[PDB]
């Protein structure tokens, strides 16, 4: 019964805390082109593909640490309680 | 405890380990309709920000509003004197972040120029027509003189003035449209100037004209003189435009419109923000969750599932 | 006792070790615009914003790996202590 | 027998998660010049040096987690066996 | 177990802690050699691409060609009538994109100018030469005619136009190759449109000559028309290429060809891709890993060592 | 142990827990004032770099001088004839990355013109005057003939070349000033040349005066060589400056002067470096730390606290 409120207030911080915003933006370059213009053309297209790659990779570790914490703390609990119960 | 039907997640530890129960924070899709509250959503169905603000007839409606994000669709399109913007990305993106058509008149001395000319290529009606915001100039009888026009600004606030140079096809049309055979016009303020010289050539044959027009714009701060200087080729302002800041920007969109309330918009429709990352689209606007390249960001919320 | 100058050894060498230099600049991007220019005010203004974001994304997660590690340590040596009394 | 395999499972398992290819460029921004251009140069080189920086600093905790869930795992079973042959 | 020979490794917790085994994963160095599978290797040895597209006479070899990687050997020179590459950079980058020679020829009509115009700094052969794509247009007798020269485009890709403007050292030499005391030309699609002039004057002798070339490109797309309209100073194309789209670059190298099967390719020579880092070099080629600044990325593969 | 007083701090676990003690790394403010050690500082009081470089008269105290990090006071101005610097920034960054005014004067011929021309606007002392490393070229009686003038470089460094092309305010005044109804002034080296056209018209009347003056400068490699030809409105050089390599920059402030000894500069002043971040500013100059947004890393340094 402890485990599993325990357990709940875990994901349950991990969810509030992870879905904040920190993101705010109005107006942001061209993502989008009708003919070719030039080196500038370069400029816009790296700078955003680099910046959605950056974020795409945040998140990704994000998940990933966050889902292996849930690992740890799940897998410690089971083997205690498996010594618990084979004393 | 057990359930004979777990989940499986990805982590760094196994590629795909089982446990009781999971969630699926990602948002997934869009409902494909846009709605418009709490925003004001204005619809320019047929014609975009540009033509609403050079004042098309056939777009006429669209007069003295605000938003708060104007769509623009595919659909769009322009039925009057062929043009072209110069840099045109800046004063979209600067139009589209004041929001709002006030357009406060001014009066103007025009001596020795004829005034108000029209072509068949605009006609507003049954007869010919030309820009509402704007006025094409032109000689009187014999000539066509210098015009040097100065308009202060008084206020707290800025001022947005719109201009456009004439560009003929041929040196004919030049000399019996403004008597000089060669054009300048010179904009000024207290800080910046420019100088804009015709260039008579032939253009690609749209709607069954060559002559061009090329518009510019200048922006007056409070304290400041705006100044006039021209010899020919100059299509003048009728008055102004007060800036203001506020959260207003575009998009281009083709989804219908709904009754919802929901803070978060986006090309393909609208969202529900109360999840922390999304996959529909990174162009948002309002209150939108991050945006990212996996849809299947799954949350381990439960145990590890070991059956019996 | 032993446990005191352990962990004053742990924070001691994160500490020494955080507090690096690794940035090195003489001089950078225009960060303030006294008038409107054009696209290149938006490809400067929106590059500096990504980078110092990302920086501040950075800075983030290494004090809250760092402020996790030290937890992680300080309540696993508490519940050893406490099972040690506990006999 | 059982640790030493089990650890080479984590390692091997490791190994073949983190060598993924994630990038893809065929064309990229032009990082050499020749003599000096003007503002653009700034724009591109800054660009380009803070995604060396960061994709470095990706790396850099990239390594430290991994080799630190290492070290987490075999000293814990390092501890557990001394424990076990300390009965 | 305890072994007498550990490795040493960094951590977060200690600068330096040992264990008993570790890898190497960071990609060292190269073999030095470029080897061409199962990409398509072409060797620029003396010639860049721009040269192997105006068609120099010494490297005529370089016809009709295809490559997945063009290299640029530091040896690379011209030798034919100096030119400037406005922009060069952006040409460079579309050129290198596409990948092919597949030069299409079109049937052109010069009205009362002769053609085929060349200089002795271009020697191909005995005789005096010119460029191969390329085609010096004078006067005939008396007078420099205009031009007005359209081609359409009724296929279904797009189509490359090459072009040059000439820049005389004198006017005496201006009017005597054209009539016109001044030059013009004009080109022109359905949406881009551009007009150059000659500049008469003194530059560096190079080869021995102060007369200019200035070269400019155009892009056709399906459905649309060029339109070229000249007085003076004009070098015409001798047809057009087609556009494609697929995984073509380039990359300067001063590097060996070799035999060997491999997906990566940097100016060092090539590299197995078989690890996840490399500090070799940033610019790569193909599949290669991800670049760092630090060679000495340890990744522990063993316990602590802890010997007796 | 346990304290009745514990410290609260932000994890990923809970979002504030109690342990014994903290620490509180990130740098909280500075000392205001900025001071030069072990940098070497020059305060540029009401004037910056550029006018330190032309010459102005108020600040002829500043000649050959070095610095280590140039301040930029809010109340600098100038006194002088009025200008324009195309791309201020470039040249700038460029000569504050030197750091010294070692400028080596050079023997130039001008045949035929008359030099040394200055005007009221520019008073050095009781008489006209003009700038300290530029010469105003004027006619000489009756003409102003053709300027080609070269100058080698036989050194092992780079030298700077500043020069200026004059803007009359009326055609009149170009006239009486140079015969030459139009100007034209080229600079060139074996690989950058440059061409420069007054224009005639009225600007902003500043200190009493509508003409105006464009600065442009030059690089000149070792074994390179400058040539500038000339047919009227010149601003010619007395000299040039020799490139260095070094850590100099700039740093626009208001603070006072201290004796310190510190390697970290602030514009708001002086901070110790002995912490790993901190929020007073970003732009930092010297040995500074990581800047973030956050006032309030906290950084646990004790046991969690259980009181009893
Ligand atoms: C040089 O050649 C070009 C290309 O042929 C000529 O441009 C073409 O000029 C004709 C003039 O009749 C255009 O036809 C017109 O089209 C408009 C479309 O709005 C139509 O309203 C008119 O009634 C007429 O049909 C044609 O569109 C235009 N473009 C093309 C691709 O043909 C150009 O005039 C020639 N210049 C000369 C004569 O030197
Ligand atoms: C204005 O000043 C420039 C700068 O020197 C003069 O340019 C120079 O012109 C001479 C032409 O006699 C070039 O000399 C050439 O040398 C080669 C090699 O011996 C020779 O074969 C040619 O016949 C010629 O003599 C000299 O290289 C060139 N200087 C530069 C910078 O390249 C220019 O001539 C001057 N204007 C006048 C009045 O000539
Ligand atoms: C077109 O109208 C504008 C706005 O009225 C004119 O600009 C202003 O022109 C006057 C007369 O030239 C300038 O006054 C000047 O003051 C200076 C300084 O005392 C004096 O040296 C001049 O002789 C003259 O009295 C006024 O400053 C100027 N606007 C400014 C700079 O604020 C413009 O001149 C008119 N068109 C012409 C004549 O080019
Ligand atoms: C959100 O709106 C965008 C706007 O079109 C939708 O776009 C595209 O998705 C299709 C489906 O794979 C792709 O083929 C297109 O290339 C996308 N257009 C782009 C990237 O410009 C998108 O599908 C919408 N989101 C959802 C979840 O439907
Ligand atoms: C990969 O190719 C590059 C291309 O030259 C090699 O380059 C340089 O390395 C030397 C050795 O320290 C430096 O002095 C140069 O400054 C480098 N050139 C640059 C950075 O443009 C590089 O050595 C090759 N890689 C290996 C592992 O040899
Ligand atoms: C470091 O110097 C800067 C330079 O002015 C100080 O600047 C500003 O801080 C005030 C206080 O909130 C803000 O209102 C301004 O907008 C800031 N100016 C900017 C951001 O350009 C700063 O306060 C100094 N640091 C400290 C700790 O005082
Ligand atoms: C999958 O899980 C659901 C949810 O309890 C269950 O009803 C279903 O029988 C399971 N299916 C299988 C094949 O286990
Ligand atoms: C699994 O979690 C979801 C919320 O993430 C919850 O709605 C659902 O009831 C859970 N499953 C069970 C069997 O309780
Ligand atoms: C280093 O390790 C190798 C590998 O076992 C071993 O042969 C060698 O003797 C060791 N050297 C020292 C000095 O420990
Ligand atoms: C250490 O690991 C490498 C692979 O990373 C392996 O080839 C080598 O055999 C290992 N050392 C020993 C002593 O097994
Ligand atoms: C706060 O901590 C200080 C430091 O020991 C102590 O002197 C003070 O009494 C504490 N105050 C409270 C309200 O606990
Ligand atoms: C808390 O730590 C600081 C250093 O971070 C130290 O100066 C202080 O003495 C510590 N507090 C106590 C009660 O020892």
């Amino acid at each position: 019964l402890k485990s599993t409120q325990a357990a709940i207030d875990q994901i349950n911080g991990k969810l509030n805390r992870v879905i904040e915003k920190t993101n705010e933006k109005f107006h942001q370059i061209e993502k989008e082109f009708s003919e070719v213009e030039g080196r500038i053309q370069d400029l816009e297209k790296y700078v955003e593909d680099t910046k959605i790659d950056l974020w795409s990779y945040n998140a990704e570790l994000l998940v990933a640490l966050e889902n292996q914490h849930t690992i740890d703390l799940t897998d410690s609990e089971m083997n205690k309680l498996f010594e618990k119960t084979r004393r | 405890h057990a359930v004979p039907n777990g989940t499986l997640v990805k982590t760094i530890t196994d590629d795909q380990i089982e446990v009781t129960n999971a969630t699926e924070l990602v948002q997934s899709s869009s409902t494909g309709k846009i709605c418009n509250n709490p925003h004001r959503i204005l619809d320019g169905i047929d014609c975009t920000l540009i033509d609403a603000l050079l004042g098309d007839p056939h777009c006429d409606v669209f007069q003295n509003e605000t938003w708060d994000l104007f769509v623009e669709r595919s659909k769009a399109f322009s039925n009057c004197y062929p043009y072209d913007v110069p840099d045109y990305a800046s004063l979209r993106s600067l139009v589209a972040s004041s929001g709002t058509l006030e357009f406060i008149t001014e009066g103007f001395t025009w001596t020795g120029v004829t005034q108000n000319g029209g072509s068949n290529a605009c006609k507003r009606g049954p007869g010919s027509g030309f820009f509402s915001r704007l006025n094409w100039l032109t000689k009187s009888g014999s000539t066509y003189p210098v015009l040097n026009v100065t308009m202060p600004n008084n206020d707290n606030f800025d001022k947005l003035y719109i201009w456009g140079i004439h560009h003929p096809s041929t040196n004919q049309e030049q000399t019996s449209l403004y008597v000089q055979a060669s054009g300048r016009v010179t904009v000024s303020t207290r800080r910046s100037q420019q100088t804009i010289i015709p260039n008579i050539g032939s253009r690609p044959w749209v709607r069954g004209l060559s002559s061009r027009i090329s518009i510019y714009w200048t922006i007056v701060k409070p304290g400041d003189v705006l100044v006039i200087n021209s010899n020919g080729n100059l299509i003048a302002p009728r008055g102004y435009f007060k800036m203001r800041t506020g959260k207003s920007s575009i998009m281009r969109s083709d989804a219908p419109i709904d009754t919802c309330i929901s803070e978060c918009i986006t090309p393909n429709g609208s969202i529900p923000n109360d999840k922390p990352f999304q996959n529909v689209n990174k162009i948002t606007y309002g209150a939108c969750p991050k945006y990212v390249k996996q849809n299947t960001l799954k949350l381990a919320t439960g145990m590890r599932n070991v059956p019996e």
